[PDB]
């Protein structure tokens, strides 16, 4: 039996920690709903 | 049960202790969430129940209680701001600029944050707070580092 529970309020936080990177890939989806990459 | 709109954990009994499977969005009476989380069965919110409504292996997204209501699209320039849900911890929101994930189907934003695969479901966000897509089905690149899909739904 799942079950839910509150974590918070959905808001844009001011000066948040920026991090992370923007990679450009080739993907695939298949039937499943899995990606894979694509070479 | 609770139908305040806002961010959720979704958690499960049957294995050791309280587990964290995933996180879901609050929004008009729906409960969002990804398909892998909890394949599709019914969800207890207190002393009520929340029965699937719509659901697709394929998107890896379902919504209980009615139709998807999230429309929100990211605009392929901005920043947005992944609200991390991380099992055990408190919910902490990172801001990014998604890359992109090509397919031969057009094109979808992406973020490259690592966070527990029980973090799947917590919303990524645009500047206005509105939610662009749920975190969570992506894929493992060379660095062993996850990029996930900023996966979206319809709203009919
Ligand atoms: C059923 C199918 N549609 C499906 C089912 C499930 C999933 N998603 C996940 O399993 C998932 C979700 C998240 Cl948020 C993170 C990860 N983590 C992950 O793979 O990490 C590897 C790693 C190694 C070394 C260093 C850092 C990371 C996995 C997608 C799709």
């Amino acid at each position: 039996d799942m079950y839910i529970e509150r974590a918070g309020d959905i808001t844009w936080e001011k000066d948040a920690e920026v991090t992370g990177n923007s990679p450009r890939l080739d993907v695939a989806l298949d039937e499943s709903g899995d990606f894979s990459l694509v070479e | 049960g609770e139908t305040t709109d806002g961010v959720y954990r979704v958690m499960t009994r049957r294995l050791l202790g309280s587990t964290q499977v995933g996180v879901g969005v609050m929004q008009e009476g729906v409960f969002h969430t990804m398909w892998h989380v909890t394949k599709g069965a019914a969800l207890r919110s207190g002393e009520g129940r929340l029965d699937p409504y719509w659901g697709d292996v394929k998107q890896d997204l379902v919504s209980y209680c009615g139709p998807w209501k999230l429309d929100a699209a990211w605009d392929g320039l901005s920043e947005v701001q992944l609200l991390a849900v991380p099992p055990g911890e408190r919910a902490k929101n990172i801001q990014t600029l998604p890359g992109i994930f090509k397919t031969k189907d057009g094109d979808i934003g992406a973020v490259a944050l690592d966070y527990p695969a029980g973090t799947s479901g917590s919303p990524i966000l645009d500047k206005c707070g509105r939610v662009i897509g749920l975190y969570g089905n992506g894929v493992v690149i060379k660095n062993g580092s996850y990029v996930s899909a900023i996966t979206q739904g319809k709203r009919e």
